[PDB]
């Protein structure tokens, strides 16, 4: 009849192939759809949205909710560091565990930009001003206030606005997001001085992954 | 590069989810396994970042033989061949290699000769409800919701030796086809501890580091 | 003639550009073209008799160069085109023949069999490397294999000539011009690490001169970058 | 007759490039290939006139099998089958036969029962740069370019035999595709003699005559 | 269902086919392309740039940059041979292991003309003339410079033109390129006389290349 | 996919089939053709012609 010849890798199962296969169970006439609300269509709708940032791990507070919080306190030194953590990725840094880096350790190759909310959990009468230095990958990270407020920053005036948004870019040194005292915390009487911060972070434009591996927190 | 994220790259993979042994002349070789996702450790948590899933399925069974130790003089045996029995959820459950639920009507059974390409077979989506579940909070015993089981499957020679014993091994693969996720939720942070239920042990939150400067 | 850029000048009165295309432009990047597009003049080497050849990196040379050493520390990534200006002066008592290329991605070899050539055997910043006419002894510590009729890369040194080229012959000519563009698999990298481009400087036919001449003949080279761009907020 | 030169017709050939046995019983016999391009010398050659290359890939493997000297009682084995695993630049990587990075997802591996067709499988293009670099002047270590990267092929047996030892053999092949090159180099005149680097001893540029006339 | 019938020649792995393969890795969205420059389609455009020949090789100048070095120099004698060198293809000649004679050695069928450049690397203020006799294939090697100048020849005159180029055939007797001394090199004061000639050699029109081999310069 | 059925006579060798064949040597580009004089195309051309015809054998 009809002259075949069968070509090299033909009784082979591929595990990544796409051929029809034979339907076990025809003949059923299968349940219609319902209109359940929150479908997902692209996993980056998973990461765009915001999470707290475990930034103030020190060894004691990782079994409890005292990472997220950002100690602030009024001191008599005139200019501080009150937090700094690099953005090399995935060597045990804060936004790992996060669900921006939940996602991304499922692929190697990812490119784009990232925004970092802050809020200021405090009381509505304390004033202050905030330094938020960002380091370019390949300068090193700022020792003292001032050639930290030589390099890119901005001053968040506490007393203003509550929350200051930062975006930069983070690719697969690397970064370091280094924040400074101004000022101190100036409160009235029977108000308390020791208020805290939180820390955000997300995917501002369109992250683009590629080339997915398994994930490497598990057994 | 955006498309490589999408739930139909993501989910529809193979994946090893079983592997059992059989022989033939033990009175009791044949293989069980209850088609359900919290088997492997790895496909577990990429299922559990969704809630509520709706997927066909495209099974593949790769099967192959080992000579057991026989007695003596000169063993020789043919192509042997195999049957892999689906029972529906609701259907008749053998307990023995001779018995009559293999010979029944409404299973689904495949038939293969040994040295052919591997018996892919397909599984519609069978349900009564309109989605799998992955969480439920609810009783029926705590959380088990048995709307969504998808049935059993079986496996036995259908030759009889009488010089030598063979034993065989198999490994089930398990690829969904036309996912469809609704309700995202965070991965899961703990460690599997039970294959049945959400039980875990606390743990931190991320790996420490000396300080935070 | 008197072509100038910046706030350099040099003299000229024949161009032989790359493969064919000439240097132009493409986080987002920054385009600086003020302070880098000058001509950087090396210091000039001496052609003798018993002379080899010599070689340069090319962005490897220019890392003490002005501000276009500045650029080079201070962004992390980047790309930039070449215009090699190559001119020796002899009188018309002279003879010889030399050969300009500038030949992208030379690797080179270790003289020791088992490791790769260190730092400082490789590229002299705006400093010049030579040939020799023999072997380098194996047993050393490390060093490049640098015997010229191979030239170092373990090629016959005839059929260097595929590459962008331009003879120096002193009976006829007395200058060569070179532009290069940017030839790299990727559209940005690191300039640290890389060195994308090599200028080699070999005479096949050697000098002479009856006695009573200058014994020598300056050759001067003369690079300036164009359409560079770089990498930074 | 000038179309017999073309890129297209110089490197879409086929190259027996390696070869390497493996044992099923001795528990560490499993073979291992870094896919690279400097493994023949006549290949190497032929792919260093250009600088830049740019192709897809596609793979053939020639398994064939040998019978071990076993004890005695009358050895009979069934049909057996292979498996050949390809790992992704940066995935898992095994040192057992029996291994968890065997049982994998995202590794795509061919299972093949002998006495057919060959197991041909195509490898895309797979670089975050724009080509392949057959040269590379810098650092990471001197010359060694970690943006190349195509992966690991890993071979084994998924039988387990009781009375018999086989060894087997594999002979891969190597054949690209929709090649692309640029940047035409000098054909190489010393002899190779490493398999990393560009190293050499220095050699006359041509065979030598008695005089010039 | 549709009836086949198998052919002899199915199962079979020839080395040379071309069939469609099941692609191992699907669903990757692959990197795009860069316009890089100096693309090669085909492989005669490396032949037909001009290379350097090492016509000078007498089994000491091989390992030296000498080989390429033709030595002239002004004698007593009236006429001389300056060079000479056969175009017996692949014998051990001089155009063994150029650019022209390296991709040459991958077909075993090759056929078309060349381009034979010369060029005077001396001083300005030295002339001379040289003869450059072309003997075809059949023809014996002159002996002489009077039955080399009734063979066909160009004269070439060094104080006018610094550079001669030649043409001729190559295939696959083959023909000689011998080049005699018409008078010697007249100098003036404080000069050397010590001249010397590179030569360069090409593809002029189209080879024609067939039947592909692996090169005999390998172990 | 597209089920297929195997009629007999399937892998067996038949010296006088006409199927399709894997070349051997692609891409080879061979010699064109020459216009040679005293082209056959039927073998009745050669019988047409008249030979002499040993009538005398006669054993020696």
């Amino acid at each position: 009849g009809l002259p075949v010849m069968t070509t090299p890798g033909s009784t082979q199962f591929l595990t990544s192939d796409d051929f029809q296969s034979p339907s076990a169970m025809p003949q059923f006439d299968v349940t219609p759809e319902m209109q359940i609300p929150g479908r997902v269509n692209n996993l980056m709708e998973i990461a765009e949205v915001d999470s707290v940032v475990p930034v103030n791990n020190t060894e004691d507070n990782v079994s409890s909710l005292k990472a997220y919080q950002i100690p602030v306190q009024s001191n008599s030194d005139n200019g501080k560091q009150v937090f700094g953590f690099p953005l090399q990725p995935g060597a045990n840094n804060v936004l790992n565990r996060t669900l921006l880096g939940e996602i991304l350790n499922y692929y190697t190759h990812w490119s784009g930009s990232i925004k970092l909310t802050f809020m200021f959990c405090g009381s509505a009468m304390a004033t202050g001003k905030f330094l938020l230095a960002y380091s370019p990958p390949g300068a090193g990270v700022p020792k003292n206030r001032k050639d930290a407020m030589l390099g890119t920053h901005v001053i968040w005036d506490v007393g203003l606005q509550s929350s200051c948004v930062l975006c930069v870019p983070w690719i697969s040194a690397a970064g370091y997001v280094t924040c400074w005292y101004q000022t101190n915390i100036v409160v009235p009487a029977d108000v308390q001085s020791s208020c805290d911060i939180l820390c955000f972070v997300s995917a501002c434009n369109d992250f683009s992954v590629r080339m997915l591996k398994d994930t490497p927190f598990i057994r | 590069s955006r498309s490589e994220s999408s739930i139909e790259n993501f989910l529809c993979r193979s994946a090893c989810v079983y592997y059992a042994t059989y022989t033939n002349n033990s009175k009791k070789g044949f293989a069980e396994w209850v088609i359900n996702t919290r088997q492997v450790a790895q496909l577990r948590r990429k299922l559990e970042l969704f809630t509520y899933l709706r997927f066909d399925l495209e099974l593949t069974f790769v099967i192959t033989s080992a000579q057991q130790p026989s007695t003596a003089s000169s063993v020789d045996a043919p192509v042997q061949t195999h049957q892999i029995m689906y029972v529906p959820p609701g259907g008749p459950v053998p307990t023995k290699v001779k018995d009559y639920a293999w010979q029944t009507s409404t299973n689904p059974s495949v038939f293969w000769t040994e040295g052919n390409a591997p018996p892919r077979m397909s599984i519609p989506f069978i349900s009564i409800g309109n989605a799998y579940s992955c969480f439920y909070d609810g009783w029926t015993v705590y959380g088990i919701n048995t709307l969504n089981n998808m049935g059993t499957l079986y496996m036995r020679h259908v030759n009889e030796a009488g010089q030598g014993p063979i034993k065989s091994t198999v490994r089930i693969y398990f690829k969904p086809k036309h996912v469809k996720a609704w309700v995202p939720r965070p991965p899961r942070l703990c460690q599997y501890e039970k294959q049945k239920n959400v039980n875990f042990s606390p743990i931190g939150v991320t790996t420490s580091r000396t300080d935070i400067i | 003639r008197s072509i100038t850029l910046g706030n350099s000048t040099i003299t000229t009165q024949n161009v032989v550009v790359g493969y064919g295309v000439w240097p132009e432009y493409l986080d987002q990047p920054t385009q600086p073209d003020v302070a880098t597009c000058r001509f950087y003049t090396l210091e000039s080497v001496q052609w003798m008799k018993n002379s080899a050849g010599w070689w340069w990196k090319l962005p490897d040379a220019l890392s003490q160069m002005g501000l276009f050493g500045q650029n080079m520390q201070y962004h992390y990534l980047g790309r930039t085109g070449y215009t090699i200006h190559v001119q020796c002066n002899a009188s018309k008592f002279h003879q010889g023949c030399l050969l300009v290329v500038c030949v992208p991605e030379a690797e080179m070899g270790c003289s020791n069999l088992n490791n790769t050539p260190e730092f400082s055997e490789l590229s002299g910043g705006d400093s010049a490397r030579m040939f020799t006419d023999t072997q380098v002894g194996e047993s050393n510590a490390k060093k490049v294999q640098t015997a010229v009729w191979n030239a170092g890369m373990g090629v016959g040194v005839g059929n260097l000539t595929i590459f962008p080229h331009q003879w120096i012959n002193l009976r006829t000519n007395n200058s060569a011009t070179l532009v290069m563009p940017y030839i790299n698999s990727v559209p940005m990298d690191n300039m640290f690490r890389h060195n994308n481009l090599t200028l080699m400087i070999i005479p096949f036919v050697p000098l002479n001169y009856s006695e009573g001449s200058s014994p020598y003949v300056p050759i001067t080279v003369t690079i300036a970058p164009m359409c560079a761009e770089y990498n930074g907020l």
